RNA sequence: CAAGCUUGAGUCUCGUAGAGGGGGGUAGAAUUCCAGGUGUAGCGGUGAAAUGCGUAGAGAUCUGGAGGAAUACCGGUGGCGAAGGCGGCCCCCUGGACGAAGACUGACGCUCAGGUGCGAAAGCGUGGGGAGCAAACAGGAUUAGAUACCCUGGUAGUCCACGCCGUAAACGAUGUCGACUUGGAGGUUGUGCCCUUGAGGCGUGGCUUCCGGAGCUAACGCGUUAAGUCGACCGCCUGGGGA
RNA sequence: UUCUUCUAA
């Protein structure tokens, strides 16, 4: 449908709940007959600057080929969850599959 | 838009003479050949030639005497915004008879001098002087 | 211009290094630019006159490169 | 002497920080195209990638803020 | 704009040869589909004046295509606006 | 939709109606009605306590759910109705088990939407959940002051209250007056602004339209005799005195709040 | 008038570039306000001062909070738009341009009185909002005077929604459309080709900047984006005032 | 820093 690139930033004390969040989000996409192309946890990572009075965050990259209606449902899940701090969804021209330069 | 093809022919001659171009090409027409027929016959251009099948291109071979141009002045007289028709008594004398006025008559396109000898007038296409 | 004094460095070296980075990062001319409001007329006119200054002087230097003076 | 014209990438990745750290200064400002010689098509893509990496706390907005 | 499948669904519907894609009824209905698709946009976005100039360009272009079609063939003109539901 | 009336008569010259075509054009729901007898502003002593109240059209009272206790059970919105008792429109809702109730209608609510109270409710305009479950920075209305007491804040036609902070047991609110007030984090609140936001755009147009709403005319104090009012008297128009109440209390500027019980709950006053 | 034809004009296919528009989010820096910690006699301002702020603790500094508005660097005689105009980032809706090859329609075109639409800032109406800036106004200076420039304040306003106004040196002081006429150095954006034997070599489109030849022009200059050579249509001018 | 004006042929 519409290729999106989703990266979100988890509160680092909620790093344990991260694979529980990813499986729900994949089941949101694949349950809505969307594709998921790569899915790359980046772990805890030192922030460039302290967002929200704290210095580290847990990064997750996720590439998604879903219809635009369920992504807008997915964005509200990032908005009201307090575990995720920042979320960025970026529309992509195609489906990307190659590993990240920092997964390397 | 191309409101007037005949004034495009005369302007490509006039800009062709001033730019010292050897030959000038343009899209051909049934009327543009008859004007180039007069200009070759009356001695202002060397030769004309129409080439092509789907879109014919009329090519004019220009004429230069003693370095400078032969066609000193060329002007459109009847134009789509304002047509000019004259009777056979009121045909003009371009440059007191030295130049010619290409006139479209019932017996085809001819010069103004031959229009008087044919004894019938018509529409003045252009002044060539 | 966050500049740490290196180990066994004289102070006049590091101060001169500190003046270098502030001129590099463009601090003094930035605050002086923001001291007063500049209209978008004045900003478009001064940037256009800056381009003609960078262009006609290039043509004046190259024209003066050719011909001699004595 | 634009590097992106030589290597020929269709779009600069904002996640490639080690590439993008060669295009910001020490104080985090975007280095102009006069200095690095970047062709202006990739300069628009590069600025659009630094502004995304600043948003994800991958690059600082300045060296001072904390 | 119009999606790729929606264009070809119109072209094969109103083209005499299913590949003509530029015939007069084909060009009218592609505009009429795009005009009627944008009724919802300007009902929601009334201050999108820059897009509305592109809409009036489509209306003005379609009006010239119908007026050309009227003196070229009347029976195709009656059949086109009756099928597309055009008031004139 | 505001409708300017055409001036066919003076008294219709300046009338702007507020016409809402979504309101129910029928009788209200009969089990939820009860008698609302008028008072005339007179207490059990028969004296006029509050002035200028009297007359007006007969009004039946609509029992409105402010406590909003049906947790977990979803409810669909049947129709929107006119309420003479208040400035905001009310919504007749139908729970799944068959109970009908009236709530205050929020801004974007229409006939056919589903609402639901309780803690596990979603966050859409219409749900009611305790403010330790509502995210900080959202606009809510029908706000309780005490848990289970019923909503008391932001009930008039276009009002709302923002939730600006939370420190454990309390949340800090930005009331519609601009006052910052602490409320316990267990008090219920209803999401979204309350509905009839264009209520303040009406203009009654004529003197009788205020008498329809039971507002008797107000005689201004300087038009009296000195036995009647402190402002009264004078040979002509004389007002050489500071503006007071009919009981001699300064009005232009003098504060009157004297509640030392609730001063710990007020963060900042209105401005 | 009838029948055509494909070059004008248009449709389709695949792509590219973009501060083009509308809507909703969101981020960082800074300003002011509020609270608190440290701290103590100045601060601020100017040509010099004073009004002003300061021992009731300012300014400075650190932490926290609130709120508005604008989006450093990128950034460029760069880009887009019919003009006005458009500048963080993300999404949704959406207009236009251009390119490469074809396919297709067959003159379907150009211009346009009246008409209709858009139209900077200032202003107006209703409802919000209001940090900074700032007419008005106030105080301080300056001066012969100073209803000013300077200073310290400061309200409409600037911001948002919806209406109205319909004007600017709304300028390229150059109406739109088409054709032809020597060149040079660029910018930007496609695309073809050569072994990309490097960011190169050879082309071919769009847009744009500068110089300049013929020609034109009162001159200044314009000069393939014409103010050159022509065609179509529109708008307009007729001494300076009065106006 | 402020710093104005000058008729007659
Ligand atoms: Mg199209
Ligand atoms: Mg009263
Ligand atoms: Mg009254
Ligand atoms: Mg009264
Ligand atoms: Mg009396
Ligand atoms: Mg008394
Ligand atoms: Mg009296
Ligand atoms: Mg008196
Ligand atoms: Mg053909
Ligand atoms: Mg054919
Ligand atoms: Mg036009
Ligand atoms: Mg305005
Ligand atoms: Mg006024
Ligand atoms: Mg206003
Ligand atoms: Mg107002
Ligand atoms: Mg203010
Ligand atoms: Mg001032
Ligand atoms: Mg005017
Ligand atoms: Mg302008
Ligand atoms: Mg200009
Ligand atoms: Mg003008
Ligand atoms: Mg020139
Ligand atoms: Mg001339
Ligand atoms: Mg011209
Ligand atoms: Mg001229
Ligand atoms: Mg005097």
């Amino acid at each position: 449908m519409r290729h999106y690139e989703i990266v979100f930033m988890v509160h680092p004390d909620q790093s344990e709940q991260v694979p529980g969040m990813i499986e729900r989000y994949t089941a949101a996409i694949t349950g809505a007959e969307g594709k998921i192309h790569r899915l790359e946890d980046w772990g805890r990572r030192q922030l460039a600057y302290p967002i929200n009075k704290l210095h580290k965050a847990h990064y997750v990259l996720m590439n998604v080929e879903a219809p635009q209606e369920v992504i807008d449902e997915l964005e509200t899940t990032f908005r009201f969850n307090d575990a995720v701090i920042r979320s960025m969804v970026m529309r992509t021209k195609h489906a990307v599959t190659e590993a990240s330069p920092m997964v390397k | 838009s191309m409101q007037d093809p005949i004034a495009d022919m005369l302007t490509r001659i006039r800009n062709g003479q001033a730019a010292n171009k050897a030959a000038v090409t343009m899209p051909s027409s049934k009327l543009k050949v008859a004007i180039a027929n007069v200009l070759k016959e009356e001695g202002f251009i060397e030769d004309f030639k129409v080439e092509g099948d789907t879109k014919p291109e009329l090519e004019l071979t220009l004429k230069y005497f003693q370095g400078k141009a032969v066609v000193e002045s060329i002007q459109r007289v009847s134009r789509p915004g304002l047509r000019i028709y004259k009777r056979k008594d009121e045909l003009p004398k371009v440059m007191a008879g030295l130049g010619i006025a290409v006139v479209s008559t019932s017996k085809g396109v001819m010069t103004d001098r031959a229009a008087r000898q044919a004894g019938l007038g018509g529409e003045i296409i252009c002044y060539v002087a | 211009p966050v500049i740490k004094v290196r180990e066994n460095e004289p102070f006049d070296v590091a101060l001169r290094r500190f003046k270098r980075s502030c001129e590099k990062a463009g601090v003094l001319a930035e605050v002086r630019r923001r001291e007063f409001y500049e209209k978008p007329t004045t900003e478009r006119k001064r940037a256009k006159a800056s381009a003609v200054k960078r262009h006609a002087k290039k043509l004046a230097r190259e024209n003066a490169r050719r011909t001699r003076l004595y | 002497f634009c590097r992106f014209t030589a290597e020929g990438v269709q779009e600069i990745d904002y996640k490639d920080i080690a590439t993008l750290k060669n295009y910001i200064t020490e104080s985090g400002k975007i280095v102009p195209s006069r200095i690095t010689g970047t062709r202006a098509k990739y300069q628009r893509q590069l600025a659009r990638a630094i502004k995304r990496a600043r948003y994800l706390s991958l690059l600082p907005y300045t060296d001072r803020h904390q | 704009s119009l999606s790729t499948e929606a264009t070809a669904k119109i072209v094969s519907e109103f083209g005499r040869d299913a590949n003509d894609t530029g015939s007069t009824e084909v060009q009218v209905a592609l505009l009429t589909a795009q005009i009627n698709h944008l009724q919802g946009h300007f009902a929601e976005h009334k201050k999108d004046h820059h897009s509305r100039r592109g809409l009036l360009r489509m209306v003005s272009q379609r009006r010239k295509l119908l007026d050309y079609l009227k003196r070229k063939d009347v029976a195709r003109y009656t059949q086109l606006i009756e099928r597309l539901g055009l008031r004139r | 939709a505001v409708v300017k009336c055409k001036p066919t008569s003076p008294g219709r010259r300046h009338v702007v109606k507020v016409v809402n075509p979504e309101l129910h054009k029928g009788k209200p729901f009969a089990p939820l009605l009860e008698k609302n007898s008028k008072s005339g502003g007179r207490n059990n002593n028969g004296r006029i306590t509050t002035r200028h109240i009297g007359g007006g059209h007969k009004q039946a009272y609509r029992i409105v759910d402010f406590k909003r206790n049906k947790d977990g059970i979803p409810a669909v919105v049947e129709r929107l109705e006119y309420d003479p008792n208040r400035s905001a429109n009310i919504a007749l809702v139908l729970y799944k088990d068959g109970e009908r109730r009236y709530i205050l209608a929020p801004k974007g609510l229409k006939a056919g939407d589903q609402i639901q109270s309780g803690v596990d409710a979603a966050i859409k305009p219409g749900n009611t959940l305790p403010m330790r479950n509502i995210p900080v920075g959202s606009t809510v209305h029908n706000v309780e002051m005490k848990p289970g007491k019923g909503g008391q804040l932001a009930r008039s036609a276009g009002t709302y209250v923002q939730i600006v902070a939370r420190d454990g047991a309390y949340v800090t609110l930005r009331l519609r007056s601009g006052e910052m007030r602490k409320v316990e984090a267990d008090c219920r609140a209803t999401l979204g602004e309350v509905g009839n936001a264009e209520h303040m755009l009406r203009v009654l147009g004529k003197a009788g339209a205020a008498r329809w709403r039971g507002v008797r005319p107000t005689v201004r104090g300087t038009a009296m005799n000195p036995v009647d009012h402190p402002h009264g008297g004078g040979e002509g128009r004389n007002f050489g005195k500071h503006p007071v109440t009919p009981w001699g209390v300064q009005t232009k500027g003098k504060k009157t709040r004297s509640n030392k019980r609730t001063d710990k709950f007020i963060v900042r006053r209105r401005s």
